[PDB]
DNA sequence: TTTTTTTTTTTTTTTTTTTTTTTTTTTTTTTTTTTTTTTTTTTTTTTTT
DNA sequence: AAAAAAAAAAAAAAAAAAAAAAAAAAAAAAAAAAAAAAAAAAAAAAAAA
């Protein structure tokens, strides 16, 4: 229908003249410094932002949206045709692969002879030479797609779908073209791939070995051929797309190049990409037909919500007296009331810093367990900080049991083989692990548990397995302390239930029990009735943050490791002499060790994360030694 | 193909496909029997014998039913093409049915 | 060959007839407006009553159902060019326009089991249980390649030639040029019709109790793939036909049969409604005339055959209304649906009102106490054994998402599963994870419980707490706890002995005059429709189902029809309201809401707030108010007051 | 037939036919060459090519 | 311009070669699929002081 | 309440037959054409007053 040269003039016209002021106000020809970069191998992949192109072009964004492979050649072809005059200088051969596509020119021009005909088969593949990859930024006009409604009327089309990452897979070399040399002739057979499988040629088709009318037998060779990262994804449609009674649609994503080690599992990903068929043959079908695989070609793979990957005032709040309380009073503001309980769950969002002393590994990880009374919020903060966490996995009861928090040995799909895949403990490593319902929990679960909690590893040897994980996880837990409900005839340890290892594992063992109190539930009931009038929180002095901006803050806070003087070393040490002279002559204390210091310690540096110091000063050790006093304050 | 005279350039090898709807199919079930328990002598496995029902003979009985069958003694005819594996060393042997 | 037909005499007169069947204005105008509406719904298939047909033609009802393939193909170019006459450009979007069917096919509608080759090429309506699905694959209709070096494009076409004779020379992709250049596929402008292949089975209830099942393979094609899930008890009409096998020298005579759909429907002809402009103004009267105690009226009228319950009647409707998910910005949820636990004595009507509510309710899941254990109440992960890959299979409160799990003898289940429970109760979601795959299944189910208390008997002697086995943190789940007592004074008992003996007296309208229930074995099923898959006077005619007249009971159908309107009603709390459900919360925490020798039934946390919340906005719904005004908040808190306590006897 | 596609069935034992517009002819003649008249001995038959 | 011998020369065939066309044609392995075991990893009912 | 059991009960791996599918696959004979040569009849031009 279209003529593809004048297509391929229109985005050679569109990439060399396209400009914006992306920075400061200032037209810099977006594509043209790109390409330049490219031109000097200093960059691999360009990402073609279709609203770009729709600011000048909109019909051409509608056709690149309609076929969008044949787009993608042709501004691959357009790069390789424009980067020869943007080259400005000589590239350094980064790389060996760059050395053999100089020495491929170099002998080329040698033996050129331009005036001459050449065979259409007598010349290098274009992607065998390109070192760069090319991608499409869909339109923000196109709205995002369901993963379900991906179907054959969006065959060869760019789309776009959001999902979570539920299974990817390792780098691995994927050939693109097989590269063979002669034990007679001396040339290179190329062997371009687009099936999933090929099969290796064996004579050489070079013209000195059919004008010799010789053996000529090809040998594949790794070393010419061109390969690429090759993942592959499984993605899983969200929860609230999913329709009544059914269960979440997979789709699977064939990610390559530059876009690989974007995506790990448990990610909330947007994914834009085309879709494509994967012939069906081999199979003696049921069906007569061409039925294929269907599969998502990434273009480009941007980390959602939780995964996502400042202004003067911004810094201001930052420094404001008041910035802890406010990103506090920010956790689940439609939760009235767990004032203390927001700030042990934010700094246990912030943490303390590792320490990793002549070999001996010290976590930073803080550790919470809400015990508390039937409907007090636990499982709505439990919830409230998995959905606000950048790595989290919430797990209840035992729905995601065993291997569900573990590991498991499972047969990979790309080539056929027993992969590990991790649990909760794993996707949320150097995360947040909520555990609700924790009392219920099996008793093998709660000694997994147990080693990640202090050794942040899993180890398994089980029969298919024979492993340690990493798990740096926080464990935000929440239970029912005994019966359901707390009794004051009873002692603590007693409707704790907790053992004084796994009890002592927690940083804070936060008691929540509602007593009925008429102006408290007062209170509670308005709060409560505002959020069901209105969908939101009721108006306070201080607006809540959004989360994306808590999480901007919480990020922050995260890199800068503060470290304990050795001024505050005698008043540290007496307040852990104290806590522990309470435990020793109360007769209702939980068990207090070593842990209750370096619990101290850890909730200290967290606080001085927050006012990002880098030094814990005295009012960090306070509020920390408050925190941990809080924390058994309703047995009063 | 047979009507190689309404042209005189031929017809392959082979040329025959089946024509599915065309076909003129009936009801096919197949029965496993197994010796009455009271007629298997003392110390004795049971034998069995595979049952081939056809139209209105499909469905008549069920599992556990207790039957007297009639029927030709008869054996499969599939082309004596026997190339089995590690087992059947024996020679000149086919399957049995009613 | 290269034959083409001029003018088929057979294939002339059937285009004919089904065009005179559509073009319906001289008639009434159904299959018309049908067409219009599917031109306007933006939809390619027309499902055609073969009733509809039989009362026009006789002749061509009984030929397309003996001989649907080609009859079939008569109706899909009649419907093309009928489509056209209305519309041109319409009918120029879409390449061919497909024809389900639908209503009563009389021999031909069959079970898996019944489903023999005397039916192939016939159209059958075979109903069952979808044990395996398939992906949804695409299959190429018409394959565009571009020649780069000749600038040549190229269109192939792909008949569907899925039950015809396929010679290879129909299947050959183009991948050279004539003279050898390579082409590339243009996958956009390339034509794909997805395809499923599903497997059903015969249902079990309906199956012969001793022998294994049977089942049958399932072709879907474009508009009907992701029309059934594995577990879906479904119709199929469509047509059965022997596959092809490969080419080959040899064969025995073995054919592997498929039914071709052309409509797919749920049994979940409780999940959709059709309401008429008479229902819909029938229904708008019926609330504005009595705006006050038409709820009252709504609740006596729901188990008619139980005698007494008014409160648990009143429950029972707030939970099949429901209240309003909060669904807050920062994706933050408060639930919206009700859960009753019903507590009592043996024998009275617990099991008839879950019963009840499992007849009446649209996606309304049934399981009992160790009937329905672990990963078969909430969902589960297994492993695909073909791919290899984890699949998630969904339980009894995942497939009640929406709807209703009436579990039966709550009491005796296992603290396993009751603690299994917990999740779906409150957050309606389930969270399982193995290690290749972590889900988060929606269960936004209302959960109807009946349990007997400890002993089997409610001792009255003893406090509900001990009674009731039940911790305080599941019980707090259920918002409403009703002790069902069998206080047998003797005036209750007049009561309900001549209910119970007027329901054993009554006799059917005429359709009965002194006969029995009939067993319905298997082969009456199949003579007959189905109701589950089948095709208002706001009140009933009284007989003696009631004693005297003095107050009238709403119609079942109609009660369906209006609660269906009445769930999407969206009442919002105004201010008078949210300070008095507060204040009654505040005072109903406190020690004086409860007096001596009264006890609490179930804990007063913050969920019986909402409790109060969700009640109130039942109550406004059946009035559809669109507000929660004070009259509905008094009703939710005299339920929750009457519910909450229970006074101890000595 | 080179062309192979599992899925779909095998071309028939000898397909090929020539196509023959896509054919490159040249000229050809044969001819009769004998034997130089005053190059055959005396009694003797000429020979032919 | 009546008679009369070489000359072809059109018509029967026959040979006869060279070339193009015609005619003939199941068996044997392999593989997926289904339905079985079988070791191992849980996990769900058993009892005590 | 936990501690051994003692089953399901799921997976991976194996077998293990079937039953279907897939894969192999030129040379010998004939006829027709076009060309020759050969027996016969037929049609020419030299004879003379
Ligand atoms: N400040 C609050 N305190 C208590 N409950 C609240 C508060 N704010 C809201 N709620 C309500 O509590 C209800 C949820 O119960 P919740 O999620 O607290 O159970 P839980 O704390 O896990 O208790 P359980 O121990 O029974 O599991 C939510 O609907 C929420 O709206
Ligand atoms: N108003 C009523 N009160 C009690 N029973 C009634 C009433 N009306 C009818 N029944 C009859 O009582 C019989 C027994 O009721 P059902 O079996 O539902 O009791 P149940 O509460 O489930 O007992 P259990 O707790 O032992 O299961 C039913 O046949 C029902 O029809
Ligand atoms: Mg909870
Ligand atoms: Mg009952
Ligand atoms: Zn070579």
């Amino acid at each position: 229908l279209k003529d593809y040269a004048l297509e391929k003039e229109k985005v050679k016209k569109f990439l060399q003249e396209f400009y914006q002021d992306d920075e400061l106000g200032k037209k810099q020809f977006k594509y043209g410094n790109q390409l330049v970069r490219l031109a000097h191998r200093e960059q691999v992949a360009l990402y073609v932002d279709l609203d770009d192109v729709a600011e000048d072009d909109p019909e051409l964004v509608d056709s690149i949206c309609e076929n969008a492979r044949r787009y993608a050649k042709l501004f691959a072809d357009a790069v390789q045709e424009l980067l020869p005059q943007y080259k400005e200088r000589e590239v350094v051969n980064k790389d060996v692969l760059d050395v053999y596509i100089e020495h491929r020119l170099m002998m080329e021009q040698r033996s050129r002879d331009p005036g001459m005909v050449r065979s259409p088969q007598n010349q290098y593949p274009a992607e065998l030479m390109r070192r760069f990859e090319l991608y499409f930024q869909g339109p923000s006009s196109n709205k995002p797609r369901v993963i379900r409604e991906v179907r054959a009327d969006s065959v060869g089309k760019l789309v776009t779908v959001r999902g979570i990452v539920t299974r990817v897979s390792e780098v691995k070399p994927k050939m693109v073209v097989a590269t063979y040399t002669c034990d007679q002739c001396g040339a290179e057979t190329y062997q371009p791939i687009q099936s999933p499988t090929f099969m290796p040629l064996i004579m050489c088709p070079s013209q000195e070995c059919q004008t010799n009318r010789s053996g000529g037998r090809l040998y594949l060779q790794t070393r010419g051929s061109r390969f690429i990262k090759f993942q592959e994804m499984k993605m899983q449609e969200h929860s609230d797309q999913v329709p009544v009674g059914n269960i979440p649609r997979s789709i699977t994503v064939l990610v390559e190049g530059e876009n690989t080690r974007i995506a790990q599992p448990g990610d909330h990903v947007s994914v834009t990409g085309i879709f494509l068929p994967i012939l069906r043959t081999g199979f003696r079908q049921v069906v007569q037909g061409l039925l294929s695989e269907t599969y998502l070609e990434a273009h480009r793979i941007v980390k959602m919500n939780k995964s996502e990957d400042l202004t003067r005032e911004e810094l201001r709040q930052i420094a404001e007296e008041d910035f802890y309380e406010k990103l506090a009073a920010s956790i689940a503001p439609e939760i009235y009331g767990h004032e203390d309980v927001k700030k042990a769950l934010l700094l246990l969002l912030v943490g303390g810093v590792d320490q990793s002393p002549r070999g001996m590994k010290i976590r930073g990880n803080i550790n919470i367990c809400l015990m508390g009374d039937p409907g007090v919020a636990k499982s709505q903060l439990l919830s409230y900080i998995d959905r606000l966490a950048p790595r989290s996995q919430y797990t209840t009861g035992r729905g995601s049991s065993g291997v569900g928090l573990t590991a498991a040995v499972l047969r990979d799909s790309v080539s056929g083989e027993l992969t590990l895949e991790g649990g909760a403990l794993v996707l949320a490593d150097q995360g947040v692990c909520c555990i609700d319902e924790f009392d219920k929990m099996a008793e093998a679960d709660r000694t997994a548990i147990h080693e990640v909690m202090e050794q942040q590893t899993i180890s398994i040897a089980k029969a298919g397995i024979l492993t340690t994980l990493n798990a740096r996880c926080s464990i935000l837990a929440a239970a029912n302390p005994a019966y359901g409900r707390y009794n004051p005839r009873r002692s603590l340890e007693q409707n704790i239930q907790l053992p004084a290892a796994l009890l002592s594992r927690f940083d804070l063992l936060w008691l929540i029990q509602d007593r009925p109190d008429r102006d408290n539930d007062l209170r509670l009931a308005q709060h409560i009735t505002y959020v069901h009038q209105h969908s939101r929180q009721p108006p306070s002095q201080f607006e809540p943050l959004d989360m994306k901006l808590m999480r901007r803050y919480i990020a922050m806070c995260r890199e800068k490791q503060p470290m304990v003087p050795e001024s505050l070393a005698d008043y540290i040490t007496a307040a852990y002499v104290e806590m522990r002279r309470e435990a020793w002559a109360s007769k209702d204390a939980t068990y207090t060790s070593a842990r209750t210091l370096l619990a101290i310690l850890r909730l200290s540096t967290a606080l001085a994360r927050l006012r990002m110091v880098d030094v814990v000063e005295k009012e960090d050790v306070n509020e920390a030694i408050r925190l941990m006093e809080m924390s058994k304050d309703s047995l009063l | 193909c047979n009507t190689d005279q309404a042209g005189r350039p031929k017809c392959p090898l082979d040329p025959y496909f089946i024509m599915p709807d065309k076909c003129k199919c009936v009801d096919f079930q197949t029965l496993k029997l197994q010796e009455l328990p009271d007629a298997v002598p003392h110390g004795e496995m049971p034998r069995h014998m595979q049952l081939y029902c056809d139209r209105y003979l499909c469905d008549k009985v069920v599992p556990g039913n207790r039957v007297t069958i009639m029927g030709i003694y008869s054996i499969k005819k599939f082309g004596l093409t026997t190339s089995r594996g590690r087992d059947r060393v024996g020679v000149g042997i086919r399957s049995s049915y009613i | 060959a290269g034959t083409v037909v001029l003018d088929d005499v057979e294939l002339r007169e059937a285009q004919r007839d089904y065009l005179d069947f559509l073009d319906d204005e001289e008639d009434q105008g159904i299959y018309q407006s049908k067409v219009r509406e599917l031109i306007s719904d933006n939809q390619y298939r027309l499902i055609v009553n073969v009733n509809d047909l039989r009362r026009k033609n006789e002749k061509r009802a009984n030929r397309l159902l003996n001989n649907a393939f080609e009859e079939l193909v008569a109706f899909q170019r009649a419907l093309k060019d009928f489509v056209a006459s209305i519309d041109a450009t319409y009918a120029k979007q879409y390449e061919e326009f497909y024809v389900g069917l639908e209503g009563s096919f009389g021999s031909k509608h069959v079970s898996p089991r019944t489903l023999t080759s005397c039916f192939l090429s016939c159209v059958v309506c075979v109903e069952g249980i979808v044990t395996k699905c398939s992906l949804v694959r695409p299959k190429v209709v018409r394959s565009v390649h571009y020649c780069p070096a000749t600038k040549k494009t190229i269109e192939r076409r792909y008949s569907d030639l899925t039950t015809l004779v396929a010679f290879p020379s129909s299947s050959v992709y183009p991948t050279k040029d004539e003279e050898n250049n390579p082409l590339e596929t243009e996958y956009g402008l390339s034509v794909y019709k997805d395809h499923q292949t599903i497997t059903i089975q015969e249902m079990p209830e309906k199956a012969p109790a001793g022998q294994l099942p049977r089942s049958v393979d399932v072709i879907l094609d474009d508009d009907l793939v992701d029309k059934a899930k594995p577990g879906d008890r479904v119709q199929v009409v469509g047509t059965y036909r022997c596959l092809p096998g490969k080419k080959g020298g040899y064969t025995s005579g073995t054919f592997r049969t498929v039914l071709i759909a052309c409509n797919v429907k749920q049994m979940s002809k409780d999940a959709q409604p059709s309401f008429s402009a008479e229902d819909i103004a029938k229904i708008k009267k019926f609330s504005k005339t009595r705006s006050k105690d038409i709820f009252d009226q709504l609740a006596k009228s729901l188990a008619p055959s139980i005698h007494g319950h008014d409160y648990v009647k009143k429950a029972i409707l707030c939970l099949l209304l429901g209240g309003v998910e909060r669904d807050l910005e920062n994706g933050s949820h408060i639930r919206g649906d009700i859960n009753i636990l019903l507590i009592g004595d043996p024998s009275v009507a617990k099991s008839q009102l879950l019963r009840y509510v499992l007849c009446t309710a649209p996606r309304a899941i049934p399981t009992t106490g160790r009937g329905s254990s672990g990963v078969g109440l909430t969902a589960a992960v297994t492993t695909d054994q073909e791919t290899g890959e984890r699949r998630l299979e969904a339980g009894a409160m995942v497939l009640a998402d929406r709807g209703v799990v009436c579990i039966d003898e709550f009491d005796k289940m296992s603290d396993m599963d009751r603690t299994a429970i917990h999740e779906v109760m409150e957050q309606g979601r389930v969270t399982i994870a193995k290690a290749g795959i972590h889900a988060r299944l929606n269960a936004r189910c209302s959960v109807l419980a009946a349990a007997n208390p400890v002993y089997g008997r409610y001792d009255q002697y003893k406090t509900p707490m001990e009674n009731i086995g039940l911790q305080d943190s599941l019980l707090s789940r259920f918002d409403l706890l009703f002790i069902m007592l069998d206080q047998m004074d003797p005036e209750q008992d007049r009561e309900i002995s001549d209910h119970v003996l007027r329901m054993h007296r009554y006799r059917a309208p005429g359709e009965q005059d002194g006969d029995a229930m009939p067993l319905g074995s298997a082969v009456d099923i199949l003579a007959t429709d189905d109701p589950n898959f089948s095709q208002y006077e706001k009140h009933d005619n009284l007989l003696h189902g009631t004693k005297k007249k003095k107050e009238k009971m709403v119609s079942a159908a109609f009660m369906k029809k209006y609660i269906h309107v009445a769930k999407i009603i969206k009442p919002v709390l105004t201010q008078e309201s949210a300070t008095y459900i507060a204040e009654e919360y505040s005072r109903l925490r406190s020690q004086d809401s409860m007096s001596s020798d009264t006890a609490r039934t179930s804990p007063v946390t913050a969920r019986t707030l909402e409790t109060l919340i969700r009640l109130a906005t039942a109550h406004a719904k059946a009035r559809m108010s669109k507000t929660v005004d004070l009259q509905d908040a008094e009703e939710a808190v005299e339920l929750v007051q009457y519910a909450y306590f229970k006074k101890v006897l000595e």
